[PDB]
Parts: C-alpha cells; structure tokens; sequence
C-alpha cells in the first residue's frame, strides 16, 4: 500500500478539496448546479472516475480548473491503484 | 441558545449608510454560508446575498440594485452587511440566516428593522388601560397598555416579563405626524386581578429603552 | 411526480368500429407506459406493456403505440366484451402513477325492455315483509321510466330502483324496481302492476299479478 | 392457479385499524415487489405503496396521508397491509398486485372491500323470484333471487354454482337504513325449467356465509 | 433564474380540514424545494426540506410531496396555530429564490 | 485466466449485485429512474465501463454508494483483464 493506500490518501483529499473549491467557484454563476457540498462530492467522484453522467458539471472558469485538477489527480490515483489492486 | 443574534432596529437618514450585524453561536463549520434576506412590510422574502466566512467570498442577487456589501469576522463569529446610500425603498426587515452548505436555511435571526427617514428617534409613552368604575366584569377581565408617540418602529410588548402569553393581542401601530401608536390587550380571570399583578413591558430597540407599567384598578 | 391525462373520460363507438384511447404524460417517459382493462366489478387486467408489447391471452384486436408524452391504446372492431374502464400506468419515474381512466361505451341498435314482475315469496311473507320485484331487462338506450300501480292507483312510496352499467354481453342496460311493503299493507291490496316507458314504444309495457 | 389471494371483505369501526393480507403462489423471485392499490367506488386506481419481500423494505405514495404500513412474511409467502385509524374516507376496495421488478403489474388480487362504519354485520336473506301463475312464457323464461338486509358490501351471486353464466344480471345494491338489497336475474330457455334445476348461490364474505336457494315454480 | 409560483395567494379552510399549498417551478428542480412558515411578526421557520423530508420539532401534521416542477405542502387537520404565511424556496440552481407566499386562513 | 477469468467472475457479480442494490436504493426517491432491474443492469454496465451516457444514473445517497462500488470494482476488473486480454 506504499503505492496503493498511498494514492487513496491523495485522492480522498482532492475529492474533498475538490468538492469544496467546486461549490466555492460555482455559486455566483447564475444557472450553476454545482452549488452544494453534498452533491458536489458526488460530482467529484463521477469526474475522478471519468464516468461523468452530466447530471452535474462545472460552468465557471476556476470551476473548470478544479475540475481539471480532480480529473488529473484522479485519473492517476486510480491508475497507480490499478497496477496494484491487480498485480 | 439563539444561533443568530441581530440588533432590533436601525434608523437611517436618506442617503446615509448603515452596517447591520449578525452574531452566530452554536456549531460552526468551514462549509457554513451566511445569507441575508430582505422583507418589506406586507410583502414576501427577497434574497440579497450570501457569504462564506471560512473563505470570505460573497455573492449577490443580480436581479436587484446592489445596496449591500457583505463581510465576516471569524474571531468574533460575526457577519456584517453594509447598506449604503439608502432611500425609503430600503426600509424593511433584514434577516440573516445560516445554511450548512446544503441548500436550506436551518435557522434565521430575529431580523433588524431598518427605517430610512429624516425624522428623529423618540421613545414611547406607556399608559395603563384599566376598566372604568361602572364596567361590569365577567369571569374574565380585559386590561391593556397604550404605547404612543414613538419612532421608528418597532416596539415589543410582553406581559409579566413574558410569563403571560395567553389572552394577549398587540395591535399593529398606526402612523400619525411622524409618530407611532399602538395598544396591547391582555385578558385574565377576573378573580386573579388585582390580587395577582399584571404588568406590561415595552421595549423600544431604536432608543435602547424598556419600561414597565403595572396595571392597577382606577382610584 | 408524473401526471397521466386520459381524455375523453368516455368514448362512444358503434359495434365493429376501431377505437383509440388517449394517454398523455406530463413529461417524456419513453415507452414506459402500460394499459389495463377493468370490467364492472372486476379486477384490473394487463392488456399491453411498454406502450406496444402484446400480452399472451389478449385478443389480437388490442394494440398500442406511441412514445415520449403521447400514447394510444387501440381496439380494432370493438365488441360488447370490450365494454369496461381502461387505465394507463407509467413506470419511467418513481412513484408509479395511474391515469384517471376512460370508459368505453358502445352505441348499439335500440331494444325494448323485457319486463318481468314477481310476487313476494312465501318465505318472505313468513317474516312479515313483502317485496314485489320488477325487472326491466336488456334495453337500449338506457333512458327508461318505471311506474307502480296498486289496484289501478299509482304508487311511489316504498319503491327503490337500481340500474346496471352497460352489459359487456350485449351492450344493453337493465333495471330493477322493488316495491317493499309490510305483509299487512300487502294483504289489503289486490293487483300490483309495473309499467315501463321506453323510447322503443309510444305505449308502456305493463306486467301485473293479483295476490289471489 | 390464483397467484394472489385476498379476503373478500373487512368491516372496521371508525378510528380502529385493520390488517389486510395477500397470499401469493406461483413462481417467486428475489426481484418481486408486492404493490397495494386503493379504489373508491366509481373512481380510479390510486397507488398506495410497495414492498420487496426478499429484503423487507417498503415505499409509500408521498402525495397522500399515510394510512398503511406494509410487511411481508417470507415463510408463508404472505404480504400484509396494516391500515390504522380509519374513517369513511378509507372505505374502498384495496388490491394487492405483483410486479416482477420490471415496471408492470403482471397480476392482481381480487381485492378486499373495506367498509368503515359503526353499523353491525348482517347476513343477507335470500328469497326466490318465480313468475306469477298468469305470466305468459316465451321461448325464454326469467327467474331471479332477492338478496336483502345485508351489511356491509359485498355479496357474490352465482347461478348453479357458477355453471350458469350467460343470461345473468346482478343489479347494484341500494342502501337503506344501514342495510343493502339487490336482486340477480337469470334467463334460460323456457323448456329447460323446472325440468333442469336453477339455483342461485349467495356468498357474503363479511359474515362468512354462503347460502343456496333453488328456484321452483309457485304452488 | 428559477421562478417559483405560489397560487392561490390565500387559502381558506375550515378547522380540522386537510389543506394543500401549491408551488410550481419555471423549470425542473428535482426535489430541491424547501418550505418555511412565517407567523405574523415572526421570523421564517423551516418546515420541510428537499420536498418531503421531516424536520425534528415540526408536528407530524406537516408533510410535503412532489418532484420536478410541481410541489405540494400539506397539513392534515388544520388548527389555529397554523395560521401564517407559507413560502417555498429552491436550491437547485444559483441563485436560490423564494416563492411569493401563500397565507392560510381559517 | 487465473487473473483474467478471475476478474470476470468478480465483475459479473458486482454488476448483478449492483443492479439489485440499485433498484433497491433508488425506488422511494421521487424522480429516480434507476428503479427497475432490467435497465438497472444496463446502467451498471455503462457505469462499470465508465461510458456513462446519463440516460440513467443514481440520485440517492446509498444509490450513489453502490454506484461508487460498481465503478471501482469495475474500473479494476477491466484493468486486470486489460494487462491480460492484451499480453
């Protein structure tokens, strides 16, 4: 888990940090639906796993930025845990 | 305990500005947002804006002319709303409310009545209302207190420091010559009065005054 | 929740004619609509599922179509047995909801009522009660009037009427009229008569009987 | 065989509660849901709630006041609906139905007629209806049976234990003085009666009674 | 921004009778609707959250239903203390908005 | 297939188990469309492969949980079968 549990730690952070900067960046932009922590966390899980249904997504510049930060740190968190959870 | 404490009233001359406060207690989270809502007499609730104390960012209703500027002091757990260049259109009750970042206003403050007028503040005169000597009493008796010549609104009237709530009617104030007047009614069993004391407590936030008037039978 | 609107509430068709029931959803529900038939005093029965899928056991006569917000249940060549209430039901979103229902009415040829009058039974008389029953059976249209006469004089008190719904056997209607009297009241009268007045005839159809 | 078995009727005094049952047979899957639907006389179908026996969870229609509580017994393959504190508004036919988790009600129970009233149960009196001696018979003859003084609804009337269905009309019951009354009509070829017997069978679920009355020509 | 329509503005009911307040959203907002009660001279008080969730401290008499664009706040057997103004509020999209309110009259 | 067929076994379980806890968690939440086994299984395949069209998705807390369980056990089932079906 020096690689496995290691990624999880980083990930569950971004998730939380993401959901937060998400509602933070999103409120204010009329129409944004990414404006409440609870779901904002569901969005992040979607995003980080790349499933993205579209039920919720970012609509502001920095919003999109966090988003990009979540996707990236997630598409790899899951990556390292991949050559592990299966190795 | 009261989660959100707001001052009772603020008198502001047209064109001037005022800073409203909202002191919060109870659990506080980094995800809390403090909202402000405006309500004119006889009308509905209008959202003004919100602020997240943990970060300090504020958002405002785009549909209305921006009169407010929101700030927050973390150390004193107090949120502030600076209203500037006010007109009579700005006269209303301004509530602060707390949202745990999950969409609903879990709790509201009591609200601050803001009056925009050039008139001066004036504490109310409290007079007793006891039955005349020829009034026939039933199994119940009605007493009251007259509160006149005060400005601006509001005044809070309670009976026996609040211990007496049932049988109480406080009538809406009427405005005449830059001064308000209202009366409050209380009904208790005829046998209990005057044996058991009946006193009305009148608080006038704007003048920082609160007076008591014991109601005793006429001479 | 999804509102299902079924209009018109009543549909009148002639025998052997094709009929179409309408069901409109307040929002798009794909093809997640199902149709049920409910005859008088019967339980609902599935006719079509997922807007147009056939159910084994249901006559080929029944078919469904539509998707989105507008659906149709069709019957090719309606017959008496199709007389019933029809309901749509959606399963696209929770909770499942039902439409308010449409009744199928068949306009057949006029038919005069078959009138039968029955004297109270001896078993009933033994209990101190006497009911005179009259049946006005299998007539159409359903508009009809019944009149009672005791010893030639019109009677109104003690009379209770009941009308059936259109019959899924022959598209006709029927009515019962019951005159209840005490054994005593019944014993002091000779003839009892029931008269039926129906569109099919300018003259009433009368049936009588004497207590003796 | 009958997939869902429900009792015919239940009389409940206002304010009391009742527990309806639905015994299921045939194939049973972990994905089956048992639904309950309410239908007032002359009105449409109203969804009440559902339960998944394999897990025991139940969901209810949010649009209506909750009168029901659903449970299920796996060993006896029986689902139950407890209706509590009923009023006349609760009087109706309550159906149970089975859904294979794919959205449609594959099969329905016969339904339980629930009547909320203070009146007492009363079995019906069944009287014969044979033509008078002066009645002229055609190629067909009409007979019947009078069912009166019963409560509450319903009663099921069949002819010759059900073997005789064609030519049968059962009229809706009429309510008078806390008691119902109805008649059923049957028409057979004039030649077959009385040579071939004609009997009506009257079942009254509420009183757990079922009686037969042979229809013979008058003395 | 989402418009919340509350009609009728006044609802008259007899004592002990069930009453239903209506709230219609200009667009679908899922179940992101909340109801508040405001008595004369009082501050708003949360009654129901997310269309149908109960709030501790509120009489069982109060219930909510609906999803999408149409919502309902119901009171089983109204009593004097229920006399007040009722407001709906949405949190599906920014900014949060309030309905115009319905007064309950007995 | 000690790694390949091995993952498939685990996966076709979650799929089934998922679809089930899905309709189970979803019904009750007014508006949820993830309320019938058949499709609920299609949703799971979408989800587990990360395609997620959005035609169907979870809307309840535990609903989302199952979802997270399906994505995870799927994003790896497909992972191990990856360094296999191509190795």
């Amino acid at each position: 888990w020096r690689a496995a549990g290691a990624a999880t730690v980083l990930l569950v952070i971004v998730l939380l940090a993401g959901s937060y900067l998400a509602v933070l960046a999103e409120r204010g932009a009329p129409g944004a639906q990414l404006i409440t922590y609870p779901r904002a966390l569901w969005w992040s899980v979607e995003t980080a796993t790349t499933v993205g249904y579209g039920d919720l997504y970012p609509v502001t510049l920095w919003g999109r930025c966090v988003a990009v930060v979540v996707m990236v740190a997630g598409i790899t968190s899951f990556g390292l845990v991949t050559a592990a959870l299966a190795t | 305990q009261v989660q959100l404490q707001q001052p009772g009233a603020e008198l502001v001359k047209p064109g001037a500005s005022v800073k409203l406060s909202c002191k919060a207690s109870g659990y506080t989270f980094t995800s809390d947002w403090i909202h402000w809502v405006k309500q004119r007499p006889g009308h509905g609730l209008e959202w003004i804006g919100e602020i997240i104390p943990s970060y300090g960012r504020a958002n405002y209703n785009e549909k209305i002319q921006k009169k407010a500027t929101l700030t927050a002091d973390k150390s004193s757990s107090t949120a502030f709303m600076q209203l500037s260049s006010l007109t009579s259109e700005d006269s209303a009750v301004y509530y602060c409310a707390r949202e745990r970042g999950d969409g609903y206003f879990a709790v509201w403050g009591a609200g601050t009545t803001v009056t925009v007028s050039s008139a001066k503040t004036t504490p109310p005169s409290v007079y007793p209302l006891a039955p005349g000597s020829a009034a026939q009493t039933n199994s119940m008796v009605t007493l009251g207190c007259l509160v006149k010549g005060y400005f601006p609104e509001p005044v809070t009237v309670t009976w026996n420091s609040g211990s007496l709530s049932s049988g109480v009617h406080t009538f809406p104030a009427v405005l005449q010559s830059d001064l308000y007047t209202l009366s409050s009614s209380v009904t208790v069993p005829s046998s209990s009065w005057p044996s058991e004391t009946v006193t009305c407590n009148v608080a006038h936030p704007a003048s920082s005054t609160k007076v008591d008037k014991k109601i005793v039978p006429r001479d | 929740d999804i509102l299902l609107t079924q209009s018109p509430a009543i549909l009148s068709v002639s025998p052997g004619e094709r009929v179409s029931f309408s069901c409109r959803a307040s929002q798009s529900i794909g093809t997640d609509i199902h149709w049920y038939q409910q005859r008088t005093n019967g339980s609902p029965r599935l006719l079509i599922k997922y807007a147009s899928e056939s159910i084994s056991g249901i006559p080929s006569r029944f078919s469904g179509s539509g998707s989105g917000t507008d659906f149709t249940l069709s019957i090719n060549s309606v017959e008496s047995e199709d007389i019933a209430n029809y309901y749509c039901q959606q399963s696209n979103r929770w909770p499942f909801t039902f439409g308010s229902g449409t009744k199928l009415e068949i306009k057949r040829a006029d038919a005069a009522p078959t009138v039968s009058i029955f004297p109270p039974s001896s078993e009933q008389l033994t209990s101190g009660g006497a009911s005179v029953v009259c049946f006005l059976n299998n007539f159409y249209p359903k508009d009809i009037n019944v009149k009672w006469k005791i010893d030639g004089s019109e009677r109104q008190n003690g009379v209770l009427n009941s009308w059936t719904d259109q019959d899924s056997k022959d598209s006709t209607y029927s009515m019962s009229s019951t005159l209840t009297l005490t054994k005593d009241e019944y014993e002091r009268h000779n003839s009892y008569t029931c008269e039926a007045t129906h569109k099919t005839s300018t003259s009433p159809i009368v049936k009588s009987f004497n207590r003796n």
